[PDB]
RNA sequence: GGCGUAAAGCGCACGCAGGCGGUUUGUUAAGUCAGAUGUGAAAUCCCCGGGCUCAACCUGGGAACUGCAUCUGAUACUGG
RNA sequence: AAGGCGGCCCCCUGGACGAAGACUGACGCUCAGGUGCGAAAGCGUGGGGAGCAAACAGGAUUAGAUACCCUGGUAGUCCACGCCGUAAACGAUGUCGACUUGGAGGUUGUGCCCUUGAGGCGUGGCUUCCGGAGCUAACGCGUUAAGUCGACCGCCUGGGGA
RNA sequence: CUGCAUGGCUGUCGUCAGCUCGUGUUGUGAAAUGUUGGGUUAAGUCCCGCAACGAGCGCAACCCUUAUCCUUUGUUGCCAG
């Protein structure tokens, strides 16, 4: 069977939204198309910087991007230098005057997006896929993830037929709404087409 | 520990002839009313042979485990293990207490959560069903693992009332290389048992006699 | 400390509604190069999981055997199921001249010099049973001195 | 090496040739065992040497030719 | 002995088993070739023929129904005397002998016991079901072995062809 | 062009009560046991048993809506006195 998206069923229960601005119907489609391009930019720039999550709010006129990332140093560059040359190409893309922030991520082993990006990276430099999965599971479980499954898919070690090996460890309860199930996803672009990588990460409940 | 005393209990009495193991042919006198009679000039050397080693185990601080999930012998074994401060089993022997210890020591760990977390943190977060759906788990764990809870590792000996009923226990002990002592009726098998002690195991004052002697010779070993 | 071969790895299978659940057996012997030998036989759904379950099952489950200068006492037979197995002590510098699964068992047992021969089946699992069956019933000159109550020039 | 189900127990009996034969003492010495002599061609094989620069190749001495016969003993087992 | 043997009565007759004693004194076991016995069907000569019933006939059923089902029905089934020599003729387990823990029964003898009860204590023979060690690929066999041995015989050596 | 090289997304058996693992144990082994049995439930739901002891994904609950009441708050909604 097909599963509901575990982020999406849990919005306004235990997960919060990422675009958190109000509009009326004139300017709604435009805000969406701005917020798309401000994310489609900041993903392409900060690929090395290890970015979990780009929140956007819109107070007043102005746009306010928070970034969450494993590596604050490489975004802030030196004296900002890089923060401040992000702002003035963001503030074109919005139209309004901008404001970038940063947060850490303390445990990059427990973010779904970063675990997936990680695994997806290793698969493009031709690492054996069972090692790449199984490192990632161990790493989360020694830093106290209550559980974690990962699930790669489709031409693994350059086979001619697609398969999906997956590998749980601990508890991962996806029909429990109360459960914080950090989830995310990534495509590895290899010489054998794409390989897709899901990652769930239970962290406990309420 | 006297042949006089043993005859007053009923240690000579067996099972009916029908139900014998022929491996117990050396430890038999003969039949009356079609019932086998245990030779007690075989018992008394073999009992005082065994209580030699129960003292010599208990001297060097080694843990005895009493076993008796006969309904006759159950309250005897509980009582007679708490006299010497050794460990016991009287509800169900669990398939793989000893061989699968590493797993069982979780449901010990669980019994030492639910006794403490209760009394002392007293829960008083409830729901009210979940107050007594822990009292129903703490009851059912106490029966099963109340005896062995403090043991902290494998025992250095077993003591087994009825070989034939508690055959799972004896069989487990001979994987691990633990010495086994057993009370062995005419109907029972001696083969796994290291020090066999032939005897009635059915009647209650028969059982109380043996545990009398073993209680005694553990405490004398413990005290030194 | 101790030496540890991998003999064989089957894939076995089990049918269900879905189709086939594949699974791997491995088969290992360990030994102290000096007259102790276990064998263990693991199963798991991955292959390195199974070798590991076998290496554990072999360490516990492991038996003594009195060799003589790195070869047998006397010419032994041995049998389990289809596999019959004859082994014969040899002069120094033969090497282990011996079959498939036999050859593993004898190397880590610390036999250096034998003439083996497997008749019958040569199913790896039943041959390492038959080989160990052989080696454990085989009996020293000091054991038979004791049996009969002697200690002669037969010693 | 097998023969209940994989190939394999005659449908069942009687029974001649054949094979096998309880226990004891004596005797015989056919089988059996031990010893001795005769023969078992030379080459070949195997061992220790020697000669071709080495090796193949050649060669000295031995062992072997598990056999057959005759003679003298042994007599537990088999046979008479 | 196997094939097999079933109302009651008579006549002729084979074997088995048990008890106590007497008698011969290894007279034994197995058996290629040989001789005998050998269900049912079938064949021969002559009787018999109720019921049943291959063939055959009609009726149904059915796409068809040369069948299953129905109504009939001939050989055959029965007796006598001959042949045929075969069967999943099977315990799918050659015969003879010895040894190796138990339990529950059945059948048929026999000896001791206030027979005091249709009973208590033993001792033979045949037989049914469980199951131990051991054996076996396993299923299972398991003192009536497929366990541990010995004697003689028969037979097997990929599937089809056959 | 190839869904018969792929990712992603979806239908389907089916909101059916199932599907598995670890450690132990039995078996030369594939495997088995657990997961079966006696009750019961919408439910491998729960209890009792039993060479099994435990764990996970599912079931259930945690979410939205509807069914009664209370508290607060009354315009653009309401009108008992």
């Amino acid at each position: 069977g097909q599963k509901v998206h575990p982020n999406g069923i849990r919005l306004g229960i235990v997960k919060p939204w990422n675009s958190t601005w109000f509009a009326n119907t004139k300017e709604f489609a435009d805000n969406l198309d701005s917020d798309f391009k401000v994310r489609q930019y900041l993903t392409k720039e900060l690929a090395k910087a290890s970015v979990s999550r780009i929140v956007i709010e819109r107070p007043a006129k102005s746009i306010r991007v928070t970034i969450h990332t494993a590596r604050p140093g490489i975004v802030i560059g030196k004296k900002g230098e890089d923060v401040e040359k992000l702002r003035k190409v963001v503030a074109d893309i919005a139209g309004v005057p901008a404001q970038i922030n940063i947060a850490e991520v303390r445990k990059p082993e427990l973010d779904a997006k970063l675990v997936a990006d990680s695994i997806t990276s290793q698969l493009e430099r031709r690492v054996m896929f069972r090692r790449a999965m199984k490192r990632a599971v161990q790493n989360a479980m020694r830093l106290g993830a209550k559980g974690i499954k990962v699930e790669v898919s489709g031409r693994l070690g350059g086979a001619e037929i697609a398969r999906t090996e997956w590998y749980r460890e601990g508890r991962v309860p996806l029909h429990t709404l109360r459960a914080d199930i950090d989830y995310n996803t990534s495509e590895a672009h290899t010489t054998y087409g794409v390989i897709g990588v899901k990652v769930w990460i239970f962290k406990g409940e309420i | 520990v006297s042949m006089r005393d043993m005859l007053k209990a009923g240690v000579h009495f067996g099972h009916q002839t029908r139900y014998w193991n022929p491996k117990m042919k050396p430890f038999i006198f003969g039949a009356r009313n079609k019932v086998h009679i245990i030779n007690l000039e075989k018992t008394v050397p073999m009992f005082n042979e065994a209580l030699a080693e129960l003292n010599k185990i208990a001297s060097r601080k080694g843990k005895i485990l009493f076993v008796g999930t006969k309904r006759a012998a159950s309250e005897a074994v509980k009582d007679a293990a708490l006299s010497c401060d050794q460990f016991f089993v009287n509800h169900r022997w669990l398939g793989g207490m000893l061989t699968n210890w590493k797993t069982v020591r979780q449901s010990i760990k669980r019994l030492k959560d639910l006794e403490t977390q209760s009394q002392d943190g007293t829960f008083d977060k409830l729901t009210k069903k979940e107050a007594l759906m822990r009292t129903r788990e703490l009851e059912k764990l106490e029966n099963s693992l109340g005896g062995i809870k403090d043991m902290g590792g494998l025992p250095d000996a077993l003591f087994v009332i009825d070989a034939d009923h508690e055959h799972i226990a004896i069989k487990e002990a001979n994987n691990l290389g633990i010495p086994v002592f057993a009370i062995v009726d005419t109907n029972s098998d001696p083969d796994g048992v290291d020090f066999v002690i032939p005897g009635n195991d059915d009647a209650i004052r028969a059982v109380t006699l043996y545990l009398g002697a073993v209680a005694a010779t553990v405490r004398e070993g413990r005290s030194q | 400390e101790l030496q540890e071969k991998l003999i064989a790895v089957n894939r076995v299978s089990k049918t269900v509604k879905g189709g086939r659940i594949f699974s791997f057996t491995a088969l290992t012997v360990v030994g102290d190069g000096n007259g102790r030998v276990g064998f263990g036989y693991g199963k798991a759904r991955e292959v390195p999981a199974a070798i590991q379950k076998a290496m554990e099952k072999a360490r516990r489950n492991m038996i003594n055997v009195a060799l003589n200068n790195g070869t047998l006492q006397h010419p032994v037979k041995g049998v389990h199921t289809g596999s019959r197995v004859f082994m014969q002590p040899a002069s120094e510098g033969t090497g282990i001249i011996a079959g498939g699964a036999m050859r593993a068992v004898l190397e880590v047992a610390g036999v250096h010099n034998v003439l083996a021969k497997a008749y019958g089946s040569t199913n790896p699992i039943n041959v390492v049973r038959a080989t160990i069956d052989g080696l454990e019933n085989m009996n020293s000159p000091e054991m038979v001195a004791a049996k009969r109550g002697k200690s002669v020039e037969e010693i």
